[PDB]
């Protein structure tokens, strides 16, 4: 029987907070399919080889062969729109800038390599490594190459890192990378002051997650699990459609070409007619499930699209929707089918208990907290971040006041002090 | 007297070049990892029945065995089949007459035709009532068992000769060891490198693993 | 125009047809044997056998004018299954049989597929996908000999239901008596070899008639029986139609270092398709492709704009299509690219945005003089941001933008009353 | 130009259904594409042949098309989902995800209708008109150090 993991008691009371001492960053890859091979058929070549005898016959049906040729266009068509809606939002190629003094931390993983043949990064080049008939059959190359998505992935990659969220809605503006990182940390209510008097150890802690991400990436394949199964079911489709040409469908033999050599028409048309039937019912269930396959990866595109926008371009608020933790910011790198964001996170590290109360009376009055909370070592009563312990002593600086103490569940007497 | 297959007697199975390709197909094989009959030259020949066709395998190094009869009843009646190599050629014929009565070969009948460390190996059975025949040659160097490990046996001959065969027996050149194992129909994978040959197989039905 | 049902096109790349390569030639190679069949042997021999101790001859390595038969109008039947009669001439196989014998004329109902009745179920019996030839024809002027030719003999009985090709000769009395028969007549106890009397005066499906039963070993294997046809010089590295031994084609027939073991006659694909052949008549072992295939896709302003066109050949070198449309096959221009072949379209280095798209990176528009050009485009535009470890900008001012944006929230709400459809 | 994401849903209907109407006049292999030729022309022991071809090809024609319609159905249904979500975020509030609501920062978005859709004008804050300045991340003043509020 499954175990569904550690089981655990919260020290609750009436009267118990628990206040984290210290940090830690984190990186966590995100994997997720863009585009898929576009084929295309032409049926009148697939069902009769060449046969005019046959190619005659087929025409009894119809419209078939035009609207399953119109159906495969549709979806390769919207491969290239996939791929211009995830990777084309920025509107020019920002260039990495020439000096790479970012306050210690160290992007060189991650921007691209000019000593390779086509301009991908380092992690780029592991994510490529790690991814793995002529019946009228077609295979079709997409708009933009895998260079040009390089290209992309660095421009995305440069305005983030030179310029944080002003790219994304005006022009790209400078700003020091130490201070980009304190405005991103001030965003999940943590006080700036905490970046600048760690700035070493966050940089240290950051090089050292993008360090191990090499390692994660070159332990095992099945990470790039996502993007192998868009490879794997395609090739797979087509083998099974490419098989089907052999089966029989109840006539003579399968090679057309045995039909007209053997029999005359009389005889002929009608084994030729099974065959019709049976690849043009084939040929159909093929394409159809093509177009529900291409719905699967569109919404996937849409996902992957709403991520970068949301956060490659800024800093999103919303939980788990940009790595777990509190999210600070994120990093494309191109890949085969698809796209890989390395999103950075904020997670508290290192609990301590405090003893705490909801309002403190001094004055007659009641005193609550402007930012923070209250909480007592034992003897003392300070005020801290939510996030972070930063004891403070109690002033009507970090402090309120609102009526007189008798309303309050569990208000507590001490002094505030006034400067 | 026992002893175990392993994966001897396979053989290819149609008239065509595949190659870089784990093709799967359906006929008469030597079922993996069962017995085999075990004999060895002293005084150890007897008939055997034919069943639906036989793996026959010898070691020599001095050809002790020269040929084969099989047939219903080899019973100077009805033609039957006879395999010789008479030193100078390999020597086929479907004769009736028991002109040597023993499977002792000395130091009217219809179709006819001419052309330890040996390991000969063969696969006989029959088929549009043509007998047909695969085979290898190999050295070896295990000497109780069929050595354990691969090989492909190439056919040689596809003759029109329609003999209902029940029984069989080998011939001995008179005044080493032999085994013998039967058919069964099974799927196979076989695995055609690069060059054509088949390199190795899978007897589907032999374990749960098998069929996976 | 004709493509999308309509007098006017606008801007775009559109499919239009699926070009291929046409055979230059047409190879014909074959088994290099001369002897013609024995087939008088088989039809004018001095008797046919009894029927149910019916004959059999194989045919094999021999050159087979079955229009010598197909032109004999005495046979009451000549029937076939699995080929049309004539074909026989063209198509060929590995070995043929005759089966033979004389029948009773009204019998001959029971020589086909699927038949039952005493012979087909006790001494005469074709499989249910028979494939060759039934021949009969009244013998009455022979086989006649005032009921004294009483050799011709059945069953009428057994329990030993037969085979499709089942020969039997045995005398034995049926066995399945009211006492075990033993040799001695009685209730079921008789002689299994029933007799026709074949009278001159018989009826005329009482008279005799003879039979043959060419039953046919036909298979992709090694061609002996066939048909009188010659033999082709060899064309080689060039789209052509091809016969071997009766396996139709066209391809380009090529060279090769496919390494067939001597019985190995055929190469077949991954797919298991036939891609390469021994020859029959020189042995080489000759490599096989189809013959070049590819989507004609027209590319092009509005009609509206221009009827100046383009044409882009899909995954082919220009170098496989320099056929003769005439115009729009030389082109004044044609560029190679990763797509496939360019014609007509004026290559430029400028790279623009993309307008029309090719692939690859490569799109094209209509330009100044004004043609239709293609480039490489444009990602967009370069920027260099002026990050320094102590420099920021501030925007002084702002604009506000209004946005347009539009979505489908709903489709036309229809429905099909299908028999009214399918029935009318 | 601009309401081609409309226009394509009626041009889509249009010509299925036209596809749809013209597959009744293909023969199937039947003797005629019209059903009063055999039952005029034919005795009913022969023409229940015939129909059957005509039954069995405008059914599979007639499958096609409601199949073709319920994926069809699926992707306007992820629009119209969409369209509720920017009514509900971008309409009766305001927007802190990015490029969700119009380009820019958000500020307010106006639904206006439209045939078989929706048509928002988003409202958006944009920054212009830069200038430089030289920056430190925190002041020093009586050797405290001071960080902006
Ligand atoms: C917060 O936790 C980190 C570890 O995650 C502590 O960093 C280590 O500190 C010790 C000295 O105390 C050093 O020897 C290690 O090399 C540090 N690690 C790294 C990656 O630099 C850090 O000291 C903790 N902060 C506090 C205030 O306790
Ligand atoms: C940025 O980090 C990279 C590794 O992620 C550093 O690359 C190493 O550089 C030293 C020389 O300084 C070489 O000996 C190592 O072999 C390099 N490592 C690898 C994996 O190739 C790089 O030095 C760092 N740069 C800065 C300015 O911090
Ligand atoms: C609670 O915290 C306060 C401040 O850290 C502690 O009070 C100081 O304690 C030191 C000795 O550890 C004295 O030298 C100071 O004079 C104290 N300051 C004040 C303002 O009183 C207090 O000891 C802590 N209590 C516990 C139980 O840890
Ligand atoms: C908080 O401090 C006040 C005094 O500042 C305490 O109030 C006294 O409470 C007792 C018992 O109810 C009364 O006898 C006195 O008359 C009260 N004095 C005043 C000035 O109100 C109060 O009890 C303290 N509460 C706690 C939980 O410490
Ligand atoms: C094939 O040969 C076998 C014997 O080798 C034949 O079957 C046996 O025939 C004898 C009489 O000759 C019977 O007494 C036996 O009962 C038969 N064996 C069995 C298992 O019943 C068989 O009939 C021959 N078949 C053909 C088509 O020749
Ligand atoms: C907090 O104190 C309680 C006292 O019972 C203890 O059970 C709990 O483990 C402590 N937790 C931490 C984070 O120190
Ligand atoms: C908190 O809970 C304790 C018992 O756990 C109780 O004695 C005390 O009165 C409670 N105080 C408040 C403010 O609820
Ligand atoms: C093979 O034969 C031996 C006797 O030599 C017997 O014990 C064994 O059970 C047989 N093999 C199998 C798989 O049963
Ligand atoms: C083998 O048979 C051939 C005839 O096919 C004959 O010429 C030759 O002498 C024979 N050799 C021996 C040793 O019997
Ligand atoms: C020769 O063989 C035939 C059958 O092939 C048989 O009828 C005949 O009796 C045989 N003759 C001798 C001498 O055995
Ligand atoms: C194929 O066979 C040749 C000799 O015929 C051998 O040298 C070569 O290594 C083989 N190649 C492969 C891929 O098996
Ligand atoms: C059979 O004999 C006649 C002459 O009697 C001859 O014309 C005919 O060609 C012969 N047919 C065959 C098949 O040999
Ligand atoms: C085939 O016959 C031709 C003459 O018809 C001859 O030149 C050629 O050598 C023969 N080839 C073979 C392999 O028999
Ligand atoms: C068509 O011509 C009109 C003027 O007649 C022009 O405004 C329009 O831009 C043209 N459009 C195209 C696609 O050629
Ligand atoms: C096109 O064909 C020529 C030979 O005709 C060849 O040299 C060239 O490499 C080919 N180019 C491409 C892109 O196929
Ligand atoms: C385009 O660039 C190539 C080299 O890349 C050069 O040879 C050619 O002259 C250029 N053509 C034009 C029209 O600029
Ligand atoms: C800011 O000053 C630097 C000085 O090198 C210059 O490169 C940059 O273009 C200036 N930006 C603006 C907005 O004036």
């Amino acid at each position: 029987t499954m175990s569904l993991g550690a089981e655990n008691s919260v020290a609750y009371s009436n009267n118990s907070i628990a206040i984290p001492t210290n940090f830690t960053i984190s990186v966590t890859t995100e994997i997720l399919p863009v585009s898929m091979t576009k084929t295309s058929v032409d049926c009148t070549m697939y069902i009769c080889g060449d046969s005019t005898e046959c190619s005659n016959l087929l025409l009894q049906y119809g419209s078939f062969c035009t609207q399953l040729n119109r159906a495969l266009t549709g979806i390769a068509v919207e491969q290239d729109k996939n791929t211009q809606e995830v990777f084309a939002q920025v509107k020019q190629i920002y260039k990495t800038p020439p000096i790479k003094d970012f306050g210690g931390f160290n992007f060189s993983q991650i921007l691209p390599d000019p000593s390779k043949p086509s301009k991908r990064s380092f992690i780029e080049d592991l994510l490529f490594n790690k991814v793995t008939k002529f019946n009228g059959l077609t295979v079709l190359p997409p708009l933009l190459t895998d260079e040009m998505i390089a290209q992309y992935t660095s421009a995305l990659l440069a305005g983030t890192i030179t310029s944080g969220w002003t790219f994304g809605a005006g022009a790209a503006l400078q700003i020091p990378f130490a201070m980009q990182m304190a405005y991103r940390f001030n965003g999940i209510g943590v006080t700036q002051n905490v970046l600048y008097e760690n700035q070493k150890l966050i940089a240290n802690q950051f090089n050292s997650a993008i360090g191990k991400i090499q390692d994660s990436l070159s332990s095992t394949a099945s990470a790039l699990g996502k993007l192998q199964n868009v490879v794997n079911q395609n090739a797979q489709a087509l083998n099974t459609l490419v098989k089907q040409l052999s089966s029989n469908f109840g006539a003579i033999s399968s090679v057309l070409n045995d039909i007209l050599s053997r029999l005359d028409k009389v005889e002929a048309e009608v084994q030729i007619d099974r065959l019709i039937t049976g690849r043009l019912q084939s040929l159909q269930t093929y394409v159809t499930q093509q177009l529900i396959r291409a719905a699967e990866i569109r919404a996937s595109a849409n996902l992957a699209a709403t991520k970068m926008s949301e956060c490659v371009l800024g800093q999103s608020k919303r939980v788990d929707f940009c790595g777990k933790g509190y999210h600070l910011m994120s990093f494309p790198q191109s890949a085969p089918h698809g796209v890989v964001f390395l999103h950075v996170t904020y997670v508290p590290a290192q609990e301590k208990n405090f003893t705490t109360a909801p309002a403190i009376c001094h004055d007659g009055k009641a005193h609550f907290p402007r930012e923070g909370v209250f909480v007592s070592n034992g003897t003392h009563w300070f005020v801290t971040q939510r996030n972070f312990y930063e004891p403070q002593i109690i002033t009507t600086d970090n402090t309120f006041v609102s009526g007189n103490c008798d309303v309050v569940i569990g208000i507590v007497n001490n002094t505030v002090y006034d400067p | 007297a026992y002893t175990n297959s392993f994966t001897r007697g396979v053989y290819y199975p149609d008239k065509v070049f595949r190659s870089s390709v784990l093709h799967s197909t359906q006929d008469l094989f030597l079922p993996f990892f069962s017995n085999v009959t075990w004999f060895h030259a002293i005084h150890d020949n007897p008939v055997l029945p034919f069943n639906d066709g036989v793996y026959f395998a010898s070691t020599e190094k001095s050809n002790i065995i020269r040929g084969w009869i099989f047939g219903t009843t080899l019973d100077s009646k009805t033609q039957s089949l006879l395999i010789v190599n008479n030193a100078t050629n390999v020597v086929i014929k479907v004769c009736e007459f028991q002109f040597c009565n023993d499977p002792f070969l000395d130091v009217n009948c219809t179709f006819e035709y001419v052309s330890f460390k040996n390991l000969r190996e063969f696969v006989f059975k029959n088929i549009d009532g043509y007998f047909k025949i695969y085979s290898k040659h190999t050295p070896i160097n295990l000497v109780r068992d069929l050595p354990q490990g691969f090989s492909a046996l190439e056919p040689l001959v596809d003759l029109p000769i329609g003999i209902n065969i029940t029984r069989f027996q080998t011939l001995l050149a008179l005044h080493a060891a032999y085994y013998v194992g039967y058919l069964q129909p099974r799927t196979f994978l076989l695995k055609y490198n690069e060059n054509g040959t088949i390199t190795d197989a899978v007897d589907c039905a032999l374990d749960p693993l098998s069929e996976t | 125009k004709c493509t999308l049902k309509s007098f006017t096109v606008e801007k775009g790349i559109y499919q239009t047809s699926n070009f291929r390569v046409q055979p230059t030639e047409s190879i014909v190679r074959f088994p290099n044997i001369t002897n013609l069949c024995p087939f008088g042997e088989v039809f004018n021999a001095t008797r046919f056998a009894s029927v149910y101790a019916w004959n059999r001859k194989r045919i094999s390595n021999c050159v087979a004018d079955y229009s010598v038969l197909y032109n004999s109008a005495s046979f009451s039947t000549f029937k076939c299954y699995g080929v049309s009669p004539t074909k026989l001439n063209d198509l060929c196989f590995t070995n043929v049989y005759a089966d033979s014998f004389v029948i009773r004329g009204d019998e001959v109902r029971q020589i086909a597929p699927g038949q039952t009745g005493k012979i087909a179920d006790y001494n005469y019996k074709l499989p249910d996908d028979f494939t060759g030839c039934v021949i009969a024809w009244n013998s009455n002027n022979l086989d006649s000999k005032v009921g004294g030719n009483y050799n011709y003999r059945y069953r009428l009985f057994r329990k030993s239901n037969l085979k499709p090709f089942e020969r039997d000769i045995s005398t034995e009395i049926y066995q399945a008596g009211s006492k075990p028969c033993n040799g001695v007549e009685g209730f079921n106890c008789y002689f299994p070899l029933q007799s026709y009397g074949f009278q001159p005066t018989n009826g005329v499906g009482y008279q005799p008639y003879r039979v043959v039963v060419l039953s046919f070993e036909l298979l992709h294997a090694p061609a002996t029986v066939c048909g009188p046809k010659k033999s082709t010089n060899l064309v080689k590295n060039k789209c052509v139609n091809f016969n071997f031994n009766g396996l139709t084609g066209t391809g380009v027939l090529t060279e090769s270092n496919k390494k067939f073991l001597p019985f190995q006659q055929f190469g077949r694909d991954i797919a298991d398709t036939t891609d390469a052949v021994r020859d029959p008549q020189t042995l080489e072992i000759l490599d096989i492709t189809p013959c070049s295939f590819g989507g004609v896709s027209v590319i092009t302003p509005g009609t509206n704009t221009s009827n100046q066109v383009a044409v882009l050949y899909q995954g082919v070198n220009c170098t496989e299509v320099p056929v003769a449309w005439r115009v729009y096959s030389t082109g004044s221009n044609v560029f190679q690219t990763r797509a496939g072949c360019l014609i007509g379209a004026e290559h430029v280095n400028n790279s623009y945005e993309c307008d029309i798209p090719i692939g690859a990176g490569i799109c094209a528009s209509y330009q100044t003089s004004q043609s239709i050009i293609a480039y490489t485009m444009s990602l967009g535009a370069e920027n260099s941001v002026a990050y320094s470890n102590n420099s920021i900008a501030i925007p002084t001012n702002f604009t506000i933008s209004v946005t347009t944006e539009i979505l489908p929230v709903s489709m036309t709400k229809t429905s099909v009353d299908c028999t009214m459809y399918i029935c009318g």
